[PDB]
C-alpha cells in the first residue's frame, strides 16, 4: 500500500515535541499526561507558541497548512507516546482521544473565511446566537453479514451512514444487507451551534453574516446563546448528502417545505459525472469544525478551606482576629461615595444575609433581607445600586417601568421553533440566589405591585393562563429606590405620607433608609472638593481599609457560617418584640418585624465571624429597626 | 407516546427548554395526563433516522426512553423524603393502625 | 459605484489651530445657513469634542458624552441645525422618535426574512456608538420605550433576554433631541414643566437644555426676512476640515485637569449654590474638558473652565 512519507516526518517530529519541550525541565506535556492518567481525561492542549519555537515553525506552518491530511499522524504519534509512558490511558474502565489547539497568532474574523483556507488551522471569533441538543454521532460502526454473520468493526464513516462491501474471511459473497450492532459502535457527542459577527465588525448597514459551527467530544455546551466567544478549529466543506443516495426513502430526494432561491437556480455550480451520483449534481457550502472554545464577552468550610492558598488562609486568619473589622467592613463598602454609612452598614448586612430554615411540616421560613432607600434628588442613591450590582454576584439592574413584555416577573410566549407555549423571564426571576436592584419604584404598574405581593414573602410566581401553569422561583433580595411623592422630603409628614406604598408593600421591607442633603456653605465645599479629587488621579483618591477582592473574599468565607441563638437571646427579643408592640400602640407592627428582626441578628452574627448570638446583636438590631420607625 | 419538556423550576432562568420522546406499553397508558409534571424511570436508546442524517448532515442518531416507572410530583413538596411510587397509598398493617 | 491622513494635513491642522479665536469659526462653519443662535452653536460644538472618558477599576466608568436638548416656539429652524450636525459627526444616526418599535434604538430579535433563521439586529442607539445620536420629535416618543433611553443615559448598556439570548450591548453615545410644546406659543409666565410634556427626571438629566424664543420685533424681523431673501436671491467655511479635526481630537487627544481648574471650579460651585444640584458641578466638568480638546490643548486651564461655567449660566438664564 502507497504511504507517505511528510506524514512520518510530521509523526516523529510531533513525538519529540512532546517527549522533549520539558521548557517551564519540567516536562510540562508529560505532566499534564500524568494529571490526565491521575484524573482520567479524553483530550490533551498543545499551545502555538510552545511549537512556534521548535524547528523554526517549520513544524508549525506545516500543521497549520494541513491539519486536515496531518492529524491522523499526530493522533499516530500521541498513541505511541502514551503507550510509552501511560499505558493505563491506553484502555477505557480505547480513549478516543483529542488534541486541542489555542493561542494562535492572529484571528479572524467570519468575513474572511474564503474557499482557499479550507483544510486549515484557524480561529474566529463571534457572537453565539443559538445551540443545539447533544446528539450522539456514530464514529466507529460494527456490523454482521446476514448470512455468514460475521462480525465487522472499525468501519469509518464520513457524512452519511456507510456500511461495509467485501465481506470478511470466507466464500461467502454478499454486497449489501447488513445489521449494525448498535451496541458494538463506538458513539461521540455532536452540537452545532449558529454565530454572526460582532457589533463593531458590522458595517454601518449590513444584514450580518452567519456561519455554522460544529462542537465535538468534551466541547459540548461549552458555548451560550448570547455570549461572545472564540472558537478555534479546522475549516471544513459540507456536501448535501441527500443526493448521495441515502439508504432510506425517507429523504425522499429532497423534500422541501419552502420555495427554494430562483436567483440562484443553476448559478450555484454543481459537479457531475461519479457514479455515485448519477445524473445528479452535488453541490458543496463551508462549515467550521472547532476543537477548542474560549469566551471573550458552597456553603460548606471545609471545602472552601481547601482551594484558597496558604497565604491568601493566613490574612483571612488574621483579618478575622482583629476586633476592628466590623468597623474596617462598613467603610470597605462603595469607596468612591462620601457621607452615608448607615447606607453602607445596611447594604453590607444585605449581602451578608440570613439563615434559610424549614419546619418539619414544610413551611419555608424566609432568610432575605429587602432595603428600601429614599430622597430627595442628587443624594447619590444610585451610585450604591451600580456599586451593587458591579460588586454583587447573580445581580441583576432594572427600573419601574419595563419596556419587556415580561415586565418584572414573568410572561408566557409561544415557541420561536417548537410547538409549545414557553414563559419568558422577568427581572426578577434572573436574579435567583442573587440582588435585584429596582430604580424609579415609584412608577411600577398595580398588575405587577400585586404581582410582587408573593414574591417578597413566599418567594415564588405563580401563573394560571391558557397556555402553561407553573409555579416559579424567585428567591431574590431586594434594593429599591425611591423618591418621595411631591418632589421634596417634608421634615414633619411620616414616611407613610410622603411615600405612596401601602401597608402590605411597606411592611415587607426589612429596611427603610431616609437620605436627606441640606444646604449649607461648609458641607458642599467639602462634597465638592471630594467630588472633584477625581478626574486628576483615578486611582489614589480613594483609599479603603480593603481592596475588592480581599472583601469578596471574607464575604464568601463569613457566609459559611450559620448561628444559632441562645437561652438569654430568646428572652430578650420576646421583651424588645413586647416593647416595640407597646410603642406602636397593631398597624405597622407584626410578627414580620420580630422575624426581620431575627434575620439581622443573624447577619450581624455573621459579619463578626462568630456562631453564636450575644444581646448585644439583637440591642443592635433593635436600634436599626427602631432608626427606620 | 408522550413528549416530556424540562419543568420550568428545573431550567436556567432565561434560558430555552430541552425535550424528549417517551414510549409507555401496557398496563402504562393514560396515567400521566398532558399538563402534570412526572417523574419517569425508564431505558434510554438509540435509533437511526434517515431525515435526522439528512439535515444535519452527519451520521446523527435519534434517542428515545421507554418508560418502566411513573411518579407524579404534581402540587407535591414532601419529595424531599418518603419512599415509593405513590405516597398516598396503604398497606393492610396501615389500615389496621 | 454611482484615515491614513497625511502629513501636509497635520501641518495645516497644526497652523489652523494655532488660529486667534477657533471657538467662533467652527461656531459660524457648523451651520452657515443659521443666522444668529450662536450660543446654541456653541453648546454644539462644544458637544461634538466631548469631555475625555474614564474608567478606573474601583469607582467604574465616569461618563464623558453631553447631552443637549433643544425646545421651543414651534416654528424656528431646529430640525435643520440637527440635521447640519448629523453630517459633521463621523458615525450617528439620524432617526425621529415619533414612532417606531419600543425598542427600535436598541437590539430587537427578528425572524430573518430570506432564511427561515434567527438574527439579532442591533438599533440606532448601538449604531451610533462612539458618536452623536440625533433625535427628532421627542415629545412624541411612547411612554414605554422612554424607559429604555433612560437605562442608556444612566449606565451607557442595553440588556435583551428573548428568544433564549441573554446578552448586553454598549451604547456610549451623545444625545442631541429637538421638541415641540403643547399649541402655538411657549408662555414664558408658565414654566417649563407644563409646556414640553416631559418627565422631570428626563429633562433633569439632559447636561443642556436651550430654549428658544420668536418675539415680534422690528428689527430682528427685518434682518431674518433680508438674509433668507438674499438667500433666494441669486447673484471662512471649511468644507471637510471639521470631519478631519473632529477626529483627529477624538482619537489621539486625551486631557487632563490641574488644580488651576480646582481652585476655580470648586468656588465656581460654592457661589452657584449660594438649587444647583451636584449634577451641575460633573456637567462643568464635561464642558471644560471637552472645550480643553478644542483650541488643541493637553491639560485645562482657566480659559476653559471660564468659558464652561459661563455658558452652564447663560443656559439658566433661559
Ligand atoms: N459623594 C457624593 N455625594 C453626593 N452626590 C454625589 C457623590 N458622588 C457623586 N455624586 C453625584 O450623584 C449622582 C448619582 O446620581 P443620583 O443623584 O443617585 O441620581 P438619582 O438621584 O436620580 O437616583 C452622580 O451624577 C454624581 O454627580
Ligand atoms: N433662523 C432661521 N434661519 C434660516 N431659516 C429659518 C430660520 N428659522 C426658520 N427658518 C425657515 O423655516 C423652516 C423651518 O422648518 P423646520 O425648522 O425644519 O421645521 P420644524 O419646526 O419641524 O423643525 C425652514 O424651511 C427654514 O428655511
Ligand atoms: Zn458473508
Amino acid at each position: 500500500k502507497v504511504d507517505d512519507v511528510t506524514g512520518e516526518k510530521v509523526r516523529e517530529a510531533f513525538e519529540q515535541f512532546l517527549e522533549d519541550f520539558s521548557v517551564q525541565v519540567e516536562k510540562v506535556y508529560r505532566a499534564q499526561i500524568e494529571f490526565m492518567k491521575i484524573y482520567d481525561l479524553n483530550t490533551i492542549y498543545i499551545d502555538y507558541q510552545h511549537l512556534s519555537m521548535r524547528e523554526n515553525g517549520a513544524l508549525a506552518m506545516a500543521i497549520s497548512e494541513q491539519y486536515y491530511r496531518f492529524l491522523p499522524f499526530l493522533q499516530k504519534g500521541l498513541r505511541r507516546v502514551v503507550r510509552k509512558y501511560a499505558p493505563e490511558l491506553l484502555n477505557t474502565s480505547e480513549r478516543v482521544f483529542q488534541i486541542s489547539f489555542f493561542n494562535l497568532p492572529t484571528v479572524h474574523r467570519i468575513r474572511d473565511i474564503r474557499s482557499e483556507k479550507i483544510g486549515s488551522l484557524l480561529s474566529i471569533s463571534g457572537t453565539v446566537t443559538r445551540t443545539s441538543e447533544v446528539r450522539p454521532e456514530l464514529y466507529k460502526a460494527s456490523f454482521t453479514c446476514d448470512m455468514c454473520r460475521a462480525i465487522v468493526d472499525n468501519v469509518e464513516q464520513s457524512f452519511k451512514y456507510t456500511e461495509p462491501t467485501f465481506c470478511p474471511n470466507p466464500s461467502c459473497e454478499n454486497r449489501a444487507f447488513w445489521t449494525l450492532n448498535v451496541t458494538r459502535s463506538r458513539f461521540l457527542d455532536w452540537q452545532k451551534v449558529r454565530i454572526q459577527e460582532n457589533a463593531n465588525e458590522i458595517p454601518t448597514g449590513s444584514m450580518p453574516r452567519t456561519l455554522d459551527v460544529i462542537l465535538r467530544g468534551d466541547s459540548v455546551e461549552r458555548a451560550k446563546p448570547g455570549d461572545r466567544c472564540k472558537f478555534t478549529g479546522v475549516e471544513i466543506v459540507v456536501p448535501d448528502v441527500t443526493q448521495l443516495g441515502l439508504p432510506g426513502v425517507k429523504p425522499s430526494s429532497t423534500l422541501d417545505t419552502r420555495g427554494i432561491s430562483k436567483t440562484t437556480e443553476g448559478l450555484n455550480s454543481g459537479v457531475t459525472g461519479l457514479r455515485s451520483l448519477g445524473v445528479r449534481d452535488l453541490t458543496y457550502k463551508i462549515s467550521f469544525l472547532a476543537c477548542h472554545v474560549i469566551s471573550i464577552g458552597e456553603r460548606d468550610q471545609e471545602v472552601f478551606l481547601n482551594s484558597l492558598s496558604s497565604d491568601e488562609i493566613n490574612e483571612l486568619k488574621e483579618m478575622v482576629k482583629d476586633e476592628h473589622i466590623y468597623d474596617k467592613l462598613v467603610r470597605s463598602i462603595a469607596p468612591a461615595v462620601f457621607g452615608h454609612e448607615a447606607v453602607k452598614k445596611g447594604i453590607l448586612l444585605q449581602m451578608l444575609g440570613g439563615v434559610h430554615k424549614s419546619t418539619v411540616e414544610g413551611i419555608k421560613l424566609r432568610g432575605d433581607i429587602n432595603i428600601c432607600v429614599v430622597g430627595d434628588p442628587s443624594t447619590s442613591k444610585s451610585q450604591f445600586l451600580k456599586y451593587v450590582v458591579g460588586f454583587a454576584p447573580r445581580s441583576v439592574y432594572t427600573s419601574g417601568k419595563a419596556s419587556s413584555a415580561a415586565g418584572l416577573t414573568a410572561a408566557v410566549v409561544r415557541d420561536e421553533e417548537g410547538g409549545d407555549y414557553t414563559i419568558e423571564a422577568g427581572a426578577l426571576m434572573l436574579a435567583d440566589n442573587g440582588i435585584c436592584c429596582i430604580d424609579e419604584f415609584d412608577k411600577m404598574d398595580i398588575s405587577d405591585q400585586v404581582a410582587i405581593h408573593e414574591a417578597m414573602e413566599q418567594q415564588t410566581i405563580s401563573i394560571a393562563k391558557a397556555g402553561i401553569h407553573a409555579t416559579l422561583n424567585a428567591r431574590t433580595s431586594i434594593l429599591a429606590a425611591a423618591n418621595p411623592v411631591g418632589g421634596r422630603y417634608n421634615r414633619k409628614l411620616s414616611l407613610r405620607g410622603n411615600l405612596n406604598m401601602t401597608a402590605p408593600i411597606m411592611s415587607r421591607f426589612d429596611l427603610f433608609f431616609v437620605i436627606l442633603d441640606d444646604c449649607n456653605e461648609k458641607i458642599d465645599t467639602e462634597l465638592a472638593s471630594h467630588i472633584v479629587d477625581l478626574h486628576m488621579k483615578r486611582d489614589e483618591a480613594i483609599e479603603p481599609p480593603f481592596s475588592a477582592e480581599q472583601l469578596r473574599r471574607y464575604i464568601k468565607y463569613a457566609r459559611t457560617f450559620k448561628p444559632i441563638l441562645t437561652k438569654e437571646a430568646r428572652s430578650y427579643l420576646v421583651e424588645k418584640y413586647k416593647e416595640l408592640r407597646k410603642d406602636d400602640a397593631s398597624y405597622r407592627i407584626t410578627v414580620r418585624q420580630l422575624e426581620s428582626m431575627i434575620r439581622l441578628s443573624e447577619a450581624i452574627a455573621r459579619a463578626n465571624c462568630v456562631d453564636e448570638i450575644t444581646p448585644s446583636f439583637i440591642a443592635e438590631a433593635y436600634d436599626l429597626l427602631r432608626q427606620s420607625i | 407516546r408522550v413528549t416530556l419538556q424540562e419543568a420550568p423550576g428545573t431550567v436556567p432562568p432565561g434560558r430555552l427548554p430541552r425535550h424528549r420522546e417517551v414510549i409507555l406499553l401496557a398496563d402504562l397508558v393514560d396515567v400521566s395526563k398532558p399538563g402534570e409534571e412526572v417523574e419517569v424511570t425508564g431505558i434510554y436508546k438509540n435509533n437511526y433516522d434517515g431525515n435526522l442524517n439528512a439535515k444535519n448532515g452527519f451520521p446523527v442518531f435519534a434517542t428515545i426512553i421507554e418508560a418502566n416507572s411513573i411518579k407524579r410530583r404534581e402540587g407535591n413538596t414532601a419529595n424531599e423524603g418518603e419512599e415509593g411510587l405513590d405516597v398516598f397509598s396503604w398497606t393492610e398493617e396501615e389500615e389496621r393502625e | 459605484k454611482v484615515r491614513q491622513i497625511t502629513d501636509q494635513d497635520l501641518a495645516k491642522i497644526r497652523e489652523v489651530a494655532a488660529r486667534e479665536d477657533l471657538y467662533s469659526l467652527l461656531a459660524r462653519s457648523i451651520a452657515p445657513s443659521i443666522y444668529e443662535l450662536e450660543d446654541v452653536k456653541k453648546g454644539i460644538l462644544l458637544q461634538l469634542f466631548g469631555g475625555t472618558n474614564k474608567t478606573f477599576t474601583k469607582g467604574g466608568r465616569y461618563r464623558g458624552d453631553i447631552n443637549i436638548l433643544l425646545c421651543g416656539d414651534p416654528s424656528t429652524s431646529k430640525s435643520q441645525i440637527l440635521q447640519y450636525v448629523h453630517k459633521i459627526t463621523p458615525r450617528g444616526v439620524y432617526t425621529s422618535g415619533k414612532g417606531s418599535s419600543a425598542v427600535g434604538l436598541t437590539a430587537y430579535i427578528t425572524r430573518d426574512v430570506d432564511t427561515k433563521q434567527l438574527v439579532l439586529e442591533s438599533g440606532a442607539l448601538v449604531l451610533s456608538d462612539g458618536g452623536v445620536c440625533c433625535i427628532d420629535e421627542f415629545d412624541k416618543m411612547s411612554d414605554s420605550t422612554r424607559s429604555v433611553l433612560h437605562e442608556v443615559m444612566e449606565q451607557q448598556t442595553i440588556s435583551i433576554a428573548k428568544a433564549g439570548i441573554i446578552t448586553t450591548l454598549n451604547a456610549r453615545s451623545s444625545i442631541l433631541a429637538s421638541a415641540n410644546p403643547i399649541g402655538s406659543r411657549y408662555n414664558p409666565n408658565l414654566p417649563v414643566t407644563e409646556n414640553i410634556d416631559l418627565p422631570p427626571p428626563l429633562l433633569s438629566r439632559f447636561d443642556l437644555v436651550y430654549l428658544v424664543l420668536d418675539k415680534v420685533d422690528e428689527k430682528n424681523d427685518r434682518e431674518l426676512a433680508k438674509h433668507l431673501t438674499n438667500l433666494y436671491l441669486e447673484d471662512v467655511l471649511p468644507v471637510e476640515f471639521l470631519t478631519m479635526y473632529i477626529s483627529y481630537a477624538k482619537e489621539h487627544i486625551h486631557p487632563i485637569i490641574t488644580e488651576a481648574a480646582k481652585t476655580e471650579l470648586v468656588r465656581a460651585y460654592v457661589g452657584m449654590r449660594k438649587t444647583a444640584t451636584t449634577r451641575q458641578l460633573e456637567s462643568m466638568i464635561r464642558l471644560a474638558e471637552a472645550h480643553a480638546k478644542m483650541k488643541l490643548k493637553n491639560v485645562v486651564e482657566l480659559e476653559d473652565v471660564q468659558e464652561a461655567v459661563r455658558l452652564i449660566r447663560s443656559a439658566i438664564k433661559d
